[PDB]
């Protein structure tokens, strides 16, 4: 979440879709959605490459609840991720998932 | 060998047929001149189904175009595959028929139709085993709807044995392109529903869903849209033409769908649609195909098949996968959603595979349903023509040009029964 | 001299077929255009110089996989004559593959398995490779065994068929197939060596790690199967079982004849390299539910014949104490009239490891062919889908429309329940 701009936006486009629960939620819809974020913030003017490997995943309720990012890697670069990096990232990113949300349902509040 | 032939009628006719011809020569290697520039001997192999061998071994489509105004017709022969089609098979009129069925279907499509079945007759007679007939049109438009539907009619009472299938674009629900729309939609309906074996219905608001949020188009043209119904018709007709671990043709695809004689509309589909960003980050595997063919975003029609219940699907696809995986999706598919397959037909799933996957891909699939949601566009169709009728709209057109009021009678009376039908079913 | 042919029925037969004649081809030494750089006499014939033509036909009404055939790498082994093929094929439908365009092929099948006839000498029977949930493997295949039934009405007549599976299904329209073929070629057929496609998935599965098998691997499962069957004829072993032999002891009675198929030494290369596949090893597998090549729980029925058919390096006494052993399990259940219900073959030939394939090179094998009233169940789940389909009477008008009566439909299913209540009164113990 280091961009900040981006996850802004990205938060506002999958709130009518997560407030559903998760046996209505298909992969093949939300991808449309974040191929829109990148395109509308400052995300697009950025090496095609890594955005290349930037996608979505489905944890396995309701839509906050199953919803995270993966940005798999393959290849040489892979001997410095070795599966243990993806799987830390991915058991840090839900924490800065919900005290991002936490924080925007506190601003819509106020 | 088990050839077919394709006639466009109106504009939509003409530029789906345009974009369906492009397709088909790109999957056979068809030079937009005629020749052959392929790789593969597969494609040789079946090119009779869609192509006439001229002189020079050149490829000539068997396509007639058909349409009361030159200007579509001058479309076609000018922009790139116009060069394509014999000029022999350019069937027009002067007068457009404007947007009037009964135009179409009485004044002018009566010597237009004299003419393109005399074309018909030749194409058949050339052909060594007729498969059947396929038609593009638009139930909404004018001489479309009308002519398609009097061509369809004198055809089948010609070839009656024949498979005729129709890839026909239907109103759509919320913004109309044709003030009369209702008329020609529910007079071509009650003509389609006895003469007709398989109709494809389309929606083209369906397809911006499509364009938009799956493709993310940001402008989809006509050019978009005309292509996904080309890779419908691709996708059935290439489970007719290329070799495969389990083959249908058109008459299995008929068998296995049309439990009633009357029941025999369809909501297509197309498995790998993915916009350009997001190729990257999505496996291509069956599983993902068959989620993306059963998703109701995906259909082609707007309707909805949660409101109704699957009579039968059929899932064609295409490329080198394995049939443990397609089976198991399918019995997946049917256990999750036993709610939306009706339960006096087992295996409401028929499965056909081919090996040559469209160009550019690896696997592909396209959808067939036959569902009880179809229910719901005849109904829209049968509001918005009672309420015209009821005040006697627009009907003055229809009257003069020949018609009568017991006809609509008797075309409303037809489609309501259709829907009692998928009703009762 | 104990000439057999093979018949092979639509696009399951006709691929089956051609994994079935990779493997002769590689168990006899025949190369894949007819040359060798007897035996194989029984399914080959020998013209003049070295090339060995295959005593088959390959009849499809599609002209797609016999076109396959006739450009492979098998394309100058068979006699161009005898790969039959139509131009539209029966579209899933009996009716169209018994009465409308199987009626415009059957003259010329029967022409060229009459040509193979007289070629023969001594004609011991045929094999009929077809699928039961299919157009032309069901019509065509029921009009062409009642046809050589006119003709040849001695020859024993085996067919190796793919019964529908209970779950997995790749047609909407099976029970009606399957109903009426089992009507037309249960009057006219001797005994139907059975296999599912879902439990050879299951088998492939469990015991070759292959995790996403294709047609192929299930093909040259199912020629094992064949190629054991056969292995009598085509080689020389210490008990001989013929054709005949099948037909005697695995039907009791002239309706009750469709055994199940099975092969133990399924295993891959690194699992047979960590086992010591045995005789007994091999009997308790072929007796295994898990294995069993058709999706039925034998434990749910009776045994009424077994057929063991060994190959290999294989002693009659192991053989004798593995029988032993299965005899006094408890979980093995035979009928009450059937005390010695063994039919047992040794051949000294090992399976022949196909390059390319899964299964392991082993030193011996086992396929049993079982005749249970396990089988009843599997009818009773195929008459149940019919019974609903035609009360709704959906698809029926394809079959009326097609040279077909709604009669033969009721026919059919009366003498599915027939054949349910011969089964069920074959269960019952004797008072």
């Amino acid at each position: 979440l280091g961009q900040g701009d981006f996850i802004r936006h990205l938060m506002d486009l999958l709130k009518p879709e997560l407030v559903r629960p998760a046996t209505t939620l298909y992969q093949h819809n939300l991808t449309g959605i974040l191929e829109t974020a990148v395109r509308a913030t400052n995300a697009q003017f950025d090496s095609p490459e890594i955005l290349r490997r930037l996608d979505v995943r489905l944890l396995e309720d309701t839509g906050w609840d199953v919803f995270s990012l993966d940005y798999h890697v393959d290849g040489p670069i892979a001997t410095v991720f070795t599966r243990e990096c993806m799987s830390h990232y991915l058991r840090v990113f839900n924490f800065l998932w919900r005290a991002k949300r936490m924080e925007y349902i506190l601003t819509d509040i106020r | 060998m088990r050839e077919i032939v394709h006639i466009q009628a109106g504009q939509c006719g003409n530029q789906i047929g345009a974009k369906f011809w492009e397709v088909i020569s790109d999957e056979h290697g068809i030079d937009p001149s005629g020749n052959y520039v392929g790789d593969s001997d597969l494609q040789l192999e079946r090119i009779s189904v869609y192509y006439n061998e001229a002189s020079s071994h050149k490829y000539v489509p068997r396509a007639i175009l058909v349409d009361l105004e030159p200007g579509t017709m001058d479309s076609v022969r000018s922009g790139a595959f116009g060069h394509l089609f014999r000029p022999d098979n350019f069937i027009f009129g002067q007068s457009g028929a404007g947007n009037n069925w009964a135009k179409g279907h009485y004044t002018e499509g009566a010597e237009l139709v004299d003419s393109v079945l005399d074309v018909v007759r030749k194409e058949c007679e050339n052909c060594d085993c007729l498969q059947g007939f396929q038609l593009t049109h638009s139930l909404g438009g004018g001489t479309g709807s009308g002519m398609g539907t009097l061509l369809i009619s004198k055809v089948r009472e010609e070839y009656p044995d024949r498979i005729m299938n129709t890839f026909s674009v239907v109103p759509s629900p919320k913004v109309s392109d044709t003030v009369v729309e209702p008329y020609n939609a529910t007079l071509s309906i009650h003509q389609l529903v006895e003469n007709t074996d398989e109709t494809y219905c389309i929606d083209n608001e369906a397809l911006y869903d499509i364009c938009f949020r799956t493709l993310k188009l940001a402008t989809p043209t006509y050019g978009d849209l005309n292509h996904l119904v080309s890779a419908t018709m691709s996708g059935v007709t290439t489970s007719l033409r290329f070799p495969g671990q389990l083959n249908a043709d058109l008459r299995k695809l008929a068998v296995n769908m049309v439990p009633f004689p009357r029941l025999h509309f369809f909501m297509p589909g197309f498995a790998p649609l993915t916009a350009r960003g997001s190729q990257q980050y999505r496996a291509l595997t069956v599983p993902e195909l068959t989620q993306q063919m059963f998703d109701a975003k995906n259909m082609m029609a707007a309707c909805d098949p949660r409101h109704g219940r699957y009579l039968t699907v059929a899932t064609v696809f295409r490329g080198r996968m394995s049939m443990k995986e397609v089976d198991e999706q399918m019995l997946a598919i049917q256990s999750k959603n036993s709610s939306y397959f009706v339960e006096w037909i087992p295996n409401n799933v028929k499965v056909a595979v081919c090996d040559i996957p469209p160009r550019g891909l690896k696997m592909s699939s396209t959808f067939i349903g036959n569902s009880t949601a179809i229910q719901e566009l005849f109904k829209r169709i049968s509001e918005q023509f009672t309420a015209m009728f009821r005040r006697k709209a627009f009907l003055h057109w229809y009257t003069g040009e020949g018609m009568d009021e017991m006809e609509f009678t008797e075309a409303e009376s037809n489609m309501n029964d259709l829907v009692s039908e998928y009703q009762q079913y | 001299m104990r000439e057999c042919i093979s018949i092979h029925v639509g696009q399951a037969g006709v691929q089956i077929g051609n994994a079935c004649w990779e493997l002769y081809c590689l168990e006899h030494g025949i190369q894949p255009d007819g040359q060798m750089p007897d035996s194989f006499n029984t399914f080959f014939s020998e013209t003049g110089a070295g090339k060995h033509v295959p005593r088959a036909v390959f009849v499809d009404l599609e002209p797609t996989v016999i076109d396959e055939v006739r450009t492979g790498t098998y394309r100058q082994l068979f006699h161009p004559e005898q790969l039959i093929t139509g131009k539209e094929d029966a579209a899933n439908n009996y009716a169209r593959g018994h009465y409308t365009i199987g009626k415009e092929i059957i003259d010329l099948v029967l022409d060229r398995i009459r040509k193979l006839a007289d070629q023969c000498t001594g004609l011991q029977g045929f094999l009929v490779f077809h699928s039961f949930g299919g157009g032309t493997g069901s019509g065509f295949t029921s009009l062409l065994m009642e046809r050589l039934s006119v003709d040849y009405g001695k020859k024993s007549k085996l067919e190796f068929s793919i019964y529908p599976a209970p779950q997995v299904s790749t047609a909407v329209v099976e029970p009606y197939n399957s109903i009426l073929t089992t009507h037309t070629t249960l009057e006219h057929s001797d005994c139907a060596f059975m296999v599912d496609n879902e439990a050879i998935y299951d088998i492939c599965r469990r015991n070759l790690d292959i995790e996403r098998p294709t047609y192929t691997n299930l093909n040259r499962l199912i020629s094992q199967i064949v190629s054991s069957i056969t292995a009598s004829l085509r080689f020389d072993g210490a008990l001989n079982v013929d054709l005949t032999d099948f037909q005697t002891n695995l039907v009791p009675y002239p309706r009750i004849h469709f055994p199940l198929a099975t092969y133990a030494p399924v295993i891959s290369a690194e699992k047979a390299y960590h086992e010591q596949l045995s005789v007994a090893e091999i009997t308790n597998a072929c007796f295994e539910p898990a294995n069993q090549m058709v999706k039925c729980d034998p434990r749910h029925g009776k045994y009424m014949a077994c057929c063991l058919l060994y190959r290999g390096d294989v002693v009659p006494k192991d053989v004798n104490a593995a029988i032993a052993t299965i005899k006094t399990k408890r979980s093995i259940q035979f009928v009450d009239w059937c005390p010695t219900g063994f039919k047992v073959g040794i051949n000294y030939q090992p399976p022949t490891v196909v390059p390319g394939g899964d299964l392991a090179k082993v030193q011996r094998a086992v396929c049993m062919l079982s005749n249970t009233t396990a089988i009843a169940e599997a009818w009773a789940r195929l008459d149940h889908k019919f019974d609903l389909m035609y009360a709704k009477r959906a698809f029926v008008h394809w079959y009326v429309g097609e040279g077909m009566e709604e009669g033969e439909f009721s026919e059919a299913r009366e003498d599915m329940a027939a054949l349910e209540k011969d089964y069920e009164e074959v269960g019952v113990d004797s008072v």
